[PDB]
RNA sequence: UGCUGUUGCUGUUAAAGGGUUCGUAGUUGAACUGUGGGCUGUGCAGUUCCUGGUCCCGUCCAUGUCGGAUUUGGUGACCCAGGCCCUUGCAGCCCGUGAACAUUCAAAGAAACAAGAAACACGGGAGUGGUUCCU
RNA sequence: AUGGGAUAACAAAGGAGCAGCCUCUAGGCUACCGUUUCGGCUUUUGUUGGUUUUAAAGGUCUAUUGGAGAUUAUGGAGC
């Protein structure tokens, strides 16, 4: 449900993350990615890509529940996003 | 909503002479409050108090012995001149002789008549008869 | 009676008179201190951090073993939340009625229980600026 | 008969916490023991959480709304006030 | 300088007195390996002076005034410490009182807002009771005001604790007057939630 | 137990009685007003002398304190045993 | 004419509570920093010592269970009492207190110190102060 | 204008959005203000103008003399 909604909350005051789908190939290309986090409205092709780098590098996706204009505001920012990566995580706990 | 908190204090004490009760417990204690009574019991109209510790407001229980026919707050508080003594005597007190208004002065609480001899003037608080 | 709406009931947790802590805990002022802290790294807030400690640690009141309040002990470290949680609680209440809205434009009992959370809302935020606590520009959006 | 300022105690065993005239609480701590593992948690009263042993994560009670249930026989000591 | 006296305060170092010495000795003793559990707390700890009081009754108290900054050491040991001083000292009790400045009164409304409310009095005659009652509470208070103009204090410990602090409480009702120049009465009470004053 | 004259001259017409309980004074014109009189007792169980009577206002008989009222008087006389 | 009502009106049915809720100007707004002491003489209220007028114990009876008496009874219980400054409170009066706590003791708290103090301390002016004041 | 300080009002605060330990002596270094360019400067040396030294002062660096401390450094923390 939203429980991820919390928790991307702590990853944005702690840890590190970075947004859009091309800045975080690079980091499933380097593994650095600890999450894959990738909405509704994702298109088709490039959605499918990106869970084949998340099948390759072994990093584990969670399709969100919601636009990438509502993915983007969870991580509270005023644009939208339609794929997020976690470099590493918080005392969120993944 | 406790606006002034002798309003709620004096009526309870008023109140609950009217029906004879020997002791009232009276909820929000407050340095009024208490300085009210003891004024009350200089005069012999109140017994005893207990003043409870809650940590926050204290609970005053006041033993009645039967004497007091009324007890008022003045709300606003208006003032006193040394001279209005007489306003109020004559306003607010049944007779002249045994009533009692009980202003805050410069020098505390006190009686109309401890008062006029030491020639301070201040705001009203109640009455009691 | 009640801030919106009405309700008389009384209900509340009623603090004890004696405020030395018991004989049974063990656990020094500094390692107190140092699980509120880290159980707010872990993205709590002090309402809930309060309960952890009284439900299982068994500390009851962290002033009465600590020497002070759950956010003092949150403002001196720096994990103090941005917001205070009367008003994070209520903006999150109020967003999510109006993505309830959004679908449901004929629901006039949750139109109307919005311009009464709302209402509040500029309420606190009107303490919290007047007590210097929020930023004076603060607003709704 | 009865005096205000000390209450009989049949009068105040039946009062509100709130309507006493100290305002007491209505909680106590319990020493738990888990069944599963022997280990001793304290626990709240009215828990309002999950509460678990810490070597094996029991989950030692219900949140249940008034007052927590204990699990399957775990032993309860009741602790002092103080 | 000698041993025993670097449990005192500097400006007594010099020149102590004959009741001075003998607790300064004493605590040195249990300073020294000892006592348990003391030997975690003796190094760092001073006394400022002890006063010889007489109760109109028995038994002498001995009034020892540390500095503030050591409660957090000695509400830890005061138990131990008292017991184990009067053993020392035989025929007089000792008390453990912290010492504590007061701020007048300002009268200036924007001085009022000023003043550190643990140096007010009010907080510190609370705190001279704990200290001289120290490891059992006050349950209770109340300020019983009669007819005459007289208001009484009447403080009330737990039921549980009669029977170790009953002998003390005529001293510890007397010292706190010659402290404090304010009064003091006990009672016990068992409930202490229900209040109801013990008679038993 | 009147206003006095400056000369000292009692000026009351009378001095009404004061129920024991409420000790509101009791007026010409009340018609409950009980007095309830006590027979006073000595050793061996025989009548002498006895002087304690009570009296209640007409307030309070008609709410039925004065059962009530009468237990609280005869208990601070003593002319009753609390167990 | 309290039929304009601050003192001082009325509003269920006589004239009069907005249909409900939110809400600005405005009005109103909880508790707390706080019984100063001691000494003397004198007015009030609540443990030494003396009473034997009680209940308790006990005795004699025994009375199936509603008699009783019994002396010493019994530091028991209790009591009515005493110009006990031994009591505590309290009224009034004198009068001392750096007067909580700590701290100083030199010629009488001086100096340091604590507290207070801008009506103050800190330096300074002869064109300051009736010719630069007092000891 | 000046006493009084009970009741109140104004203003400030919002509690890590903070916060001065004092003190005897010795040494070392050090202008002091001011700025747009040459400006300013504390008594005494008989007096005024010019120069210059020494010295205190303050500052700053080091040195330890006595004592505090309203929060335990012989303490917490990690190896």
């Amino acid at each position: 449900v939203d429980t991820i909604n919390a928790k991307l909350q702590l990853v944005m005051k702690s840890g590190k993350y970075v947004l859009g789908t091309q800045q975080a190939l690079t980091t499933l290309r380097q593994g650095r990615s600890k999450l894959i986090v990738i909405s509704n409205n994702c298109p088709p092709i490039r959605r499918a890509e990106v869970e084949y780098y998340c099948t390759l590098s072994k990093t584990p996706i969670h399709h969100y529940s919601g636009n990438n204009l509502d993915l983007g505001t969870a991580c509270g920012k005023h644009f939208r996003t339609c794929v997020l990566s976690v470099t590493n995580v918080g005392d969120s706990d993944i | 909503t406790m606006m002034s908190v002798l309003a709620n204090a004096l009526r309870t004490i008023a109140s609950a002479e009217r029906r004879g009760k020997r002791q009232v417990l009276i909820r929000p204690s407050s340095k009024v409050v208490v300085k009210f009574l003891q004024v009350m019991q200089k005069h012999g109209y109140i017994g005893e108090f207990e003043i409870i510790d809650d940590h926050r407001a204290g609970k005053i229980v006041v033993n009645l012995n039967g004497r007091l026919n009324k007890c008022g707050a003045i709300c606003p508080r208006f003032d006193c001149a040394t001279t209005d003594y007489e306003k109020w005597m004559k306003n607010i007190l049944p007779s002249r002789q045994f009533g009692f208004v009980v202003l805050t002065t410069s020098l505390g609480i006190m009686d109309h008549e401890e008062a006029r001899s030491r020639n301070t003037g201040g705001k009203v608080l109640g009455f009691f008869y | 009676v009640r801030m919106h709406g009405n309700g008389r009931g009384k209900a509340s947790s009623a603090l004890p008179y004696r405020r030395t802590p018991p004989a049974w805990l063990k656990i020094a002022s500094r390692n107190v201190v140092k699980m509120v802290c880290k159980s707010s790294r872990k993205g709590m807030m002090p309402s809930q951090i309060g309960m952890e400690l009284r439900d299982s640690m068994g500390i009851a009141q962290v002033k009465n073993v600590t020497g002070r309040k759950i956010l003092r002990i949150l403002k001196h470290n720096g994990l103090a939340p941005e917001i205070p949680e009367d008003l994070y609680f209520l903006v999150k209440r109020a967003t999510q009625m109006r993505k309830h809205l959004e679908r449901h434009t004929t629901d006039r009992d949750t139109k109307y229980r919005l311009i009464l959370v709302e209402s509040r809302i500029h309420r606190l935020a009107r303490y919290y600026k007047r007590v210097k606590q929020l930023p004076p520009t603060w607003k709704y959006e | 008969d009865a005096d205000l300022s000390y209450p009989t105690v049949r009068t105040e065993r039946m009062k509100h916490k709130r309507r006493r005239l100290v305002q007491g609480p209505n909680s106590y701590f319990m020493d738990v023991s888990c069944p599963r593992c022997r280990q001793v948690t304290v626990v709240y009263s009215h828990a309002t959480t999950a509460v678990e042993c810490k070597g094996c994560s029991k989950k030692l009670c219900r949140p249940t709304g008034g007052k927590a249930l204990l699990v399957e026989g775990c032993g309860y000591r009741r602790k002092p006030d103080h | 300088m000698q041993p025993h006296l670097r449990k005192l305060r500097k400006l007594k170092r010099g020149k102590p007195s004959d009741l001075e010495e003998s607790v300064a000795k004493a605590l040195f003793e249990l300073e020294a390996s000892h006592k348990t559990l003391r030997q975690e707390l003796p190094r760092f700890h001073v006394n400022t002076v002890r006063e010889v009081k007489v109760p109109r009754s028995k038994k002498t108290v001995l009034v020892v005034f540390y500095p503030l900054r050591f409660l957090m050491l000695v509400r830890k040991v005061q138990r131990a410490l008292t017991s184990e001083l009067e053993k020392r000292h035989p025929g007089c009790l000792v008390m453990l009182v912290a010492q504590r400045q007061i701020t007048k009164r300002p009268t200036d409304v924007y001085k009022l807002q000023k003043v550190q409310r643990s140096k007010t009095s009010t907080a510190v005659f609370e705190n001279i009771l704990n200290d001289m009652i120290y490891p059992s509470d006050v349950v209770g208070r109340r300020w019983r005001c009669r007819t005459d103009g007289s208001k009484l204090m009447k403080v009330f410990l737990d039921a549980r604790d009669r029977k170790r602090i009953e002998s003390r409480l005529r001293a510890v009702a007397y010292v706190y007057k010659q402290l404090t120049h304010r009064r003091v009465s006990f009672g016990f009470m068992w409930n202490p939630k229900l209040q109801q004053v013990s008679t038993r | 137990i009147g206003m006095f004259n400056e000369e000292g001259e009692n000026v009351d017409l009378y001095i009404p009685r004061k129920c024991h309980a409420t000790n509101t004074l009791i007026e010409a014109h009340d018609h409950a007003a009980v007095q309830i009189s006590i027979a006073n007792v000595g050793p061996n169980g025989v009548i002498n002398g006895t002087t304690t009577t009570l009296c209640i206002a007409g307030y309070l008989r008609s709410q039925g304190e004065s059962d009530h009222a009468i237990n609280h008087i005869t208990i601070d006389r003593g002319i009753m045993r609390i167990k």
